[PDB]
């Protein structure tokens, strides 16, 4: 569920030179602190793999300092596709708004015809408190023909856990799932 | 109309006016052994024609026979 | 066959086809990408024949999302012309493709599916091409 | 004379014409072939149509034998939701339909079959040409 990765800290270190030797360059951070670290790739991307950013990634300081985060952003190399640098977000108590995500519990009436289930968010947007993480959060779309439309106001809301995006934001639909049979035209 | 001709078929009216037709189909026995009836039949599905029944002729065993009425071109 | 419905200016000057991509480096539609590695510039009929033989493959089932949309105009001189005398005319369009550059996106379909239908698609393209699936990285962007 | 035989075919009620393959092996017979339409759609007057199987053997002085079993889960229920055919496109599409009783009244047709004894394993199989043909079943 939450999970635990060896952030070492860094100095004036060429984040080429860290990149070179397998180390991804990051600095992690909020109201009080901000200071920069490093953290091994292949941890990282085990755990982030599977953590994302929904989750807490708890922080192995090389100071038995351990330290609960949030990966609030990762940058990737454009190019050659490989993350370049992550940030940590330490969490408090005060809530904090991040990612949620969801299940598309059922399966809709629109496949069940031929149609395609386009999950417009496989995450929501709630400022929550950092002890009640609801890890998975489910919806209705077995309900659901084509031309189906939901928005993010239905959606049922854990305790408690306040929709950050405003509730005419649309998070799911059932489409039209192409046809040999069209095209030819 | 009704209309007999001809043998050279061309001519014959046009579909503006044209409501019927006829391939003097036979059916015809052919004794066979064995099976080749397989390989047959189906060749007697693409030159359409038309199972009746007919019977084994007792054996040699790959006696054998089908009566099918198909028409005369396709036939031949 | 996609073309700027309409636009301000006919015809326009070359360019040049350096760095990587400026966006979409990351998969958010579907769930497998087409990703480009060579830069190059992609014409409208080669997406259009991309994208007819992901359909063809799918029949009936999944959605396709292209994420280049061909609004360059490409130029041409007609043959046997001599130099000057004015600018060609135009003759097709192009988008300019450059490496990361997530083209094409299914969804509702099965891997095996799927990365048969991106594979073909990458045939029909002129560059090299890598196909992925919506990772989490891609999530967090 | 010809020799003995063991014959494996599918053969369907009602219709029992000479026409093949109740011929092909069955002419290896000497076959009684309209003996089928006597003693099969007198006793099977009982259940209506369908594919009731068959397995023949021919012996020495040119003579057969028989014992057939019983029509198959897609027509006991076809005449149970006034279906001749199934729906075109099952899963989706529903023509008909069949309780959690008349899929028990129909086990018990077919149930000297199978396997299991129950009426909880069968059924389910019933149950199971339920969707095969999209004829939904109440709940
Ligand atoms: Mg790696
Ligand atoms: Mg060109
Ligand atoms: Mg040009
Ligand atoms: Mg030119
Ligand atoms: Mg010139
Ligand atoms: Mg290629
Ligand atoms: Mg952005």
């Amino acid at each position: 569920m939450e999970y635990r990765l060896k952030a070492y800290y860094r100095e004036g270190e060429k984040p080429s030179a860290l990149r070179r030797a397998g180390k991804l360059p990051g600095v992690m951070y909020n109201r009080h602190l901000n200071r920069k670290v490093y953290v091994d790739l292949v941890e990282f991307d085990k755990v982030f793999r599977q953590a994302s950013i929904h989750h807490v990634i708890v922080l192995e300081l090389p100071d038995g300092q351990s330290l609960p985060t949030l990966v609030r952003q990762v940058n990737l190399d454009k190019r050659r596709r490989r993350p370049e640098h992550v940030d940590f977000f330490v969490l408090s108590d005060e809530p904090v708004e991040m990612y949620v995500p969801l299940r598309f519990v059922g399966t809709p009436a629109g496949v069940r015809a031929g149609g395609v289930l386009q999950e417009i968010h496989r995450d929501i947007l709630v400022k929550v408190s950092p002890r009640n993480i609801p890890e998975f959060i489910e919806v209705d779309v077995s309900g659901l023909e084509i031309g189906d439309s939901l928005h993010a106001s239905d959606l049922k809301l854990p305790p408690g856990v306040e929709l950050a995006v405003s509730p005419e934001e649309t998070i799911a639909a059932v489409v039209p799932p192409e046809d040999v049979e069209k095209l030819a035209e | 109309g009704e209309e007999v001709e001809v043998h050279n078929p061309a001519d014959l009216p046009d579909p503006t006016r044209i409501e019927e037709i006829l391939e003097p189909y036979v059916k015809l026995t052919i004794f066979t052994p064995e099976e080749y009836v397989g390989s047959l039949m189906q060749l007697l599905q693409e030159k359409r024609g038309r199972l009746v029944n007919m019977n084994y002729l007792p054996g040699a065993q790959k006696r054998v026979e089908l009566v099918y009425e198909a028409p005369f071109a396709e036939i031949l | 066959m996609l073309m700027p419905r309409r636009m301000k200016y006919r015809k326009q000057q070359r360019g040049r086809l350096k760095g990587a991509t400026k966006g979409g480096d990351y998969v958010a539609f579907g769930d497998y990408g087409l990703v480009a590695l060579e830069p190059a510039w992609i014409t409208a009929q080669q997406i259009e024949a991309a994208r007819v033989a992901m359909v063809r493959h799918f029949r009936r089932g999944g959605k396709i999302f292209i994420r280049i949309f061909p609004d360059k105009p490409y130029t041409k001189k007609p043959l046997e012309v001599r130099m000057g005398k004015g600018k060609g005319n135009v003759e097709g369009y192009v988008a300019v493709v450059k490496p990361g550059r997530v083209m094409f996106e299914v969804a509702g379909v099965t891997e095996e599916q799927a990365m048969e239908a991106l594979r073909i698609a990458g045939h029909k393209l002129p560059i090299k091409t890598k196909i992925v699936r919506r990772d989490a990285y891609d999530e967090a962007q | 004379k010809k020799v003995v035989a063991v014959v494996k075919l599918q053969l369907p009620a009602g219709k029992a014409t000479p026409a093949p393959p109740v011929g092909p092996a069955l002419g290896q017979h000497g076959a009684n072939i309209m003996e089928f339409v006597k003693a099969f759609n007198a006793a099977t007057a009982n259940m209506g149509d369908a594919i009731v199987p068959v397995e023949i053997t021919i012996y020495a002085d040119r003579s057969f034998t028989f014992v057939t079993k019983t029509p198959p889960a897609s027509y006991l229920i076809r005449k149970a939701a006034g279906l001749e055919k199934g729906a075109h496109k099952p899963g989706r599409e529903k023509v008909g339909r069949i309780t959690w009783e008349q899929v028990l009244e129909i086990a018990k047709q077919k149930m000297p079959d199978l396997n299991t004894t129950d009426l909880e394993a069968a059924a389910r199989m019933i149950a199971g040409s339920a969707r095969s043909m999209g004829v939904e079943v109440v709940g």
